[PDB]
């Protein structure tokens, strides 16, 4: 069924399993036309396939060339996401494809379901948590590949670094979901936080910065402050 | 015009013909129905004024034999039975008639309800989806499941109506995932109008008899498969104009006929919305639209 607060730890057990994220599929920018008519110019995209437990980012890059000439776009997208999935499960070992996929909006199920109809045993799966995988293009170095992109192409990144060395994949989701609903609730407040101090750099392997124990914790309850406050802001409390 | 003689009424019950239907006291002196018009199938079904649970019936054309009814008092029902001797039937019907202990099917002469609701549907047909080939009429009932529904359990006693479905390799060619699930026109005209029905009128066919097992006997797998065809044709951006013309007349009458306080039971909400304002024929069932919106604006 569908993937809620219930069942977190599902996540993090030993059964292989991807996030689905197509909410960076399909990017415009609106803008006036001469005519001072309205119209959508479609920028690079990216689908958003994460191993919750390993932390494996399959980052594949949407390049616009492949709108060209397509109605309905938002329709299609869905669609590509899907067909873009399944290309991925099928360059799998077998060994290494999921026993799940949990998408993280309802409109991809039919998508996916119907290019998933050769793998009967791969449970395709809603979600009620509201993820904030959406910012992953807040993450300079993702999206810097994705706007560079001259054509399609599959990048890869481990989204936790070198984490796992510490903590668990529990922790580590846990922090990379704090991280991600601070860049989508207030992207510039949120940067500022994980790069104030110069001394702390991302390795060039990294997405993000090398913070010790310790300077994690901080930099987590700052997070934790922002979320709270822009909300405060929002709603006026 | 021919008949089907009851041995004996024991037991209280209702008696369905067609789209009519009679109340039979217990132990009154009922010896069966007249004047059944040959050149139509028939349903003749039952409902036990005792336990309401269970409406069952028998399909039958008066063309392929002679056939009665006899209540079992260990089974506990009406059951059909054919009759071998010709002599020994017509000599029974006769002296039931002289004695006048039959009701007529009751056809007023401007009605051709029963032959639009039936215009397709062909005993041949209905012994292929109720298997129980030693006898020539076919018996149905409320809880008899269908072929799909067991494969999600007795398979004998199943309704084996073919089995549509939106998200399986049947109705999904590799490489056009998104245009065949968006638009099933390759999933009607070739898999299954070429490929299985062979033409459109058994395609019609199975639907008017899901249709009537559902409306009938309250099946509720029936009701599926005749909501499955509807929208297998609703969804489809290419259709035959003829065909979209007849499914616009073989609803209506299906939707006319249809108990008004069975509705909110025999009619998928989502389908018909679906059907009637949304899908590629949205404006090509105008006679169905019509009494639809008149008739259960409600759903709608
Ligand atoms: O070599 C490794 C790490 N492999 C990855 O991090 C990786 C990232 C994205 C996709 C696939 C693999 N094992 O420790």
């Amino acid at each position: 069924g569908a993937m809620n607060s219930s069942n977190y730890a599902e996540l993090f057990n030993n059964d292989i399993k991807l996030f689905v994220d197509d909410t960076n599929v399909y990017r415009v920018t609106v803008h006036k036309t001469f005519e001072g008519n309205v119209a959508t110019k479609a920028i690079n995209g990216c689908i958003f396939t994460l191993n919750p437990k390993t932390g494996h980012l399959f980052l594949k890059i949407i390049h616009t060339s492949v709108w060209a000439g397509q109605k309905r776009l938002s329709q299609l997208a869905k669609w590509k996401t899907a067909e873009e999935v399944s290309a991925l499960v099928r360059s799998l070992p077998k060994e290494e494809q999921p026993k799940q996929i949990i998408v993280t909006r309802k409109a991809m199920l039919d998508p996916l379901e119907v290019h998933m109809l050769d793998f009967p045993n791969i449970a395709i799966r809603p979600t009620e948590l509201r993820l904030p995988f959406s910012a992953a293009m807040s993450i300079d170095k993702l999206s810097d590949v994705v706007m560079k992109a001259t054509e399609p192409q599959m990048v890869l990144f481990n989204i936790y670094d070198d984490w796992l060395d510490r903590i668990s994949s529990y922790t580590a989701f846990s922090r990379l979901t704090l991280l991600l609903r601070a860049l989508k609730t207030n992207e510039e407040s949120a940067k500022m936080i994980l790069l104030s101090d110069p001394t702390i750099t991302i390795k060039s392997y990294h997405l993000w910065p090398s913070f010790t124990d310790e300077q994690w914790i901080t930099i987590e309850s700052q997070m934790r402050d922002l979320i709270l406050t822009e909300y405060g802001r929002k709603y006026n409390v | 015009m021919n008949t089907v003689p009851f041995t004996s009424a024991p037991i209280e019950v209702t008696i369905g013909i067609d789209q009519y239907s009679f109340n039979v006291k217990e132990n009154q002196p009922f010896h069966g129905i007249k004047d059944i018009p040959i050149g139509h199938v028939h349903v003749i079904h039952f409902q036990h004024a005792d336990n309401s649970s269970m409406r069952y019936g028998y399909w039958f054309d008066c063309r392929m034999g002679n056939f009665y009814i006899q209540y079992d008092p260990k089974d506990g029902l009406y059951k059909m039975m054919e009759e071998r001797d010709g002599a020994k039937f017509e000599n029974i019907v006769h002296n039931f008639k002289e004695r006048q202990m039959m009701v007529s099917y009751p056809k007023i002469d401007e009605d051709d309800t029963w032959y639009n609701l039936t215009e397709f549907v062909q005993m041949d047909k209905i012994r292929k989806i109720v298997r129980k080939d030693e006898n020539q009429f076919s018996y149905v009932d409320s809880s008899m499941t269908t072929v799909q529904e067991n494969e999600l359990s007795d398979p004998a006693h199943s309704l084996n109506y073919t089995v549509i479905n939106f998200k399986s390799r049947e109705a999904i060619r590799p490489g056009h995932e998104m245009e065949d699930f968006l638009d099933k026109s390759y999933y009607l005209n070739t898999v299954m109008l070429q490929g299985i029905f062979k033409n459109s009128s058994n395609y019609f066919g199975e639907l008017q008899f899901a249709f009537l097992n559902a409306m009938f006997f309250g099946n509720y797998g029936s009701s599926l498969q005749w909501h499955a065809m509807i929208e297998l044709i609703c969804s489809s951006a290419t259709v035959p104009k003829h065909m979209l013309d007849k499914l616009d007349e073989i609803l209506y009458y299906q939707i006319k006929t249809l108990p008004e306080q069975y509705s909110d039971i025999l009619l998928n909400e989502r389908v018909w919305n679906i059907c009637l304002y949304s899908s590629f024929q949205k404006n090509s069932l105008h006679n169905t639209e019509k009494i639809m919106e008149n008739k259960y604006p409600e759903l709608l």
